[PDB]
Formats: structure tokens, C-alpha cells, sequence
């Protein structure tokens, strides 16, 4: 549990604007808020051009230190849009999007390119979901976990790229095991 | 887009 997890990045509690950098910088993956009970905002990132071809929509953290941890944990609430729920012609309507991590020691790197990126997995819709209970509504979300490893530098970015979803990241948690 | 946003429950 909790007391085990070292927890190494969390978007629930970051205190104000998550900032992450988005490629394009507009009209791609762009930043929600949705209040909770006690109006505290869950920063939410989405990105929905179902009706646009060649989706190419970029979204990366800030670094992230490994602190000595090889094999990190990154979990994420998320849920999609079905293309079959969404009214229009759309014959490149995709409902998974892809996660990848780049290790560095350079903390503030910018334009890292698409290629620098590794692929952890295309991540799906699939059995396993949470509810969040936020006041007003229980949000019902699909919650997915994957680990990476090994690590060796000082710190990674991750990233979410779109390729023509209609997806909401509710939160991403990454964290490691402590012996 | 956004042809929809999810507020609780999606809106398109």
C-alpha cells in the first residue's frame, strides 16, 4: 500500500496548473478543470479532434527524479469517448492513446523530439475501473498501471500522444516500491 | 475539436 509507494509524481496534488508542455501548443491536448465537492480543482488534461485527420497530439510532464529507483510505477484515470457513441462520420476515430517515457539528467529539457521518446504501451479502455467520488457526480474511470524499467539516469519525462481520440486524463500518479 | 469535454459525464 501507500506506506510501501514512494510517490514520485502526482496530478492530483499539484497546487495550481499542471503547465505540462503540450505539442501543438493549442488545439491539441489542452488543460479541464472539474471541481470537486470542496471546489478544489482536478486538473484534467483532454484532447477530443475526433473530426480532424492526421491527429498527432503531444503531451509531456515535467521532469521527473527516479530517486535511485529502477522500476517506477505509472498509473493513470482515464476515460474515452466510444467512436461509436460519437455522432459524425469519422473513419480515423481512434479510442486508445500511446504512453512513453525519455530519461534524462537535464532537468529542464525542452523540445525533446518525437523520436527520443520510448514507447511503454498503447493504452486502452479495457476491464479495470475506479469511481471518484467527487460531490455532485461519482466519476467511473477506467484506471490502467504500467511499469518501466530500469531507469539510469537522473531523472524521465513521460508522455500521451493522441492519434485521434476523444480522451480525458483524469490523473497520472507514477511512484516506485521501497525496500 | 473539442467535439466533446468530460466535466462528470461527457458533453459533446
Amino acid at each position: 500500500g501507500p506506506g510501501n509507494e514512494v510517490t514520485l509524481l502526482d496530478s492530483r496534488s499539484v497546487q495550481g496548473e499542471l503547465g505540462w508542455i503540450a505539442s501543438p501548443l493549442e488545439g491539441g491536448w489542452e488543460e479541464v478543470s472539474i471541481m470537486d465537492e470542496k471546489n478544489t480543482p482536478i486538473r484534467t488534461y483532454q484532447v477530443c479532434n475526433v473530426m480532424e485527420p492526421s491527429q498527432n497530439n503531444w503531451l509531456r510532464t515535467d521532469w521527473i527524479t527516479r530517486e535511485g529507483a529502477q522500476r517506477v510505477y505509472i498509473e493513470i484515470k482515464f476515460t474515452l469517448r466510444d467512436c461509436n457513441s460519437l455522432p459524425g462520420v469519422m473513419g480515423t476515430c481512434k479510442e486508445t492513446f500511446n504512453l512513453y517515457y525519455y530519461e534524462s539528467d537535464n532537468d529542464k529539457e525542452r523540445f525533446i523530439r518525437e523520436n527520443q521518446f520510448v514507447k511503454i504501451d498503447t493504452i486502452a479502455a479495457d476491464e479495470s475501473f475506479t469511481q471518484v467520488d467527487i460531490g455532485d457526480r461519482i466519476m467511473k474511470l477506467n484506471t490502467e498501471i504500467r511499469d518501466v524499467g530500469p531507469l539510469s539516469k537522473k531523472g524521465f519525462y513521460l508522455a500521451f500522444q493522441d492519434v485521434g481520440a476523444c480522451i480525458a486524463l483524469v490523473s497520472v500518479r507514477v511512484f516506485y516500491k521501497k525496500a | 475539436x473539442p467535439y466533446c469535454v468530460y466535466r462528470x459525464s461527457w458533453s459533446c
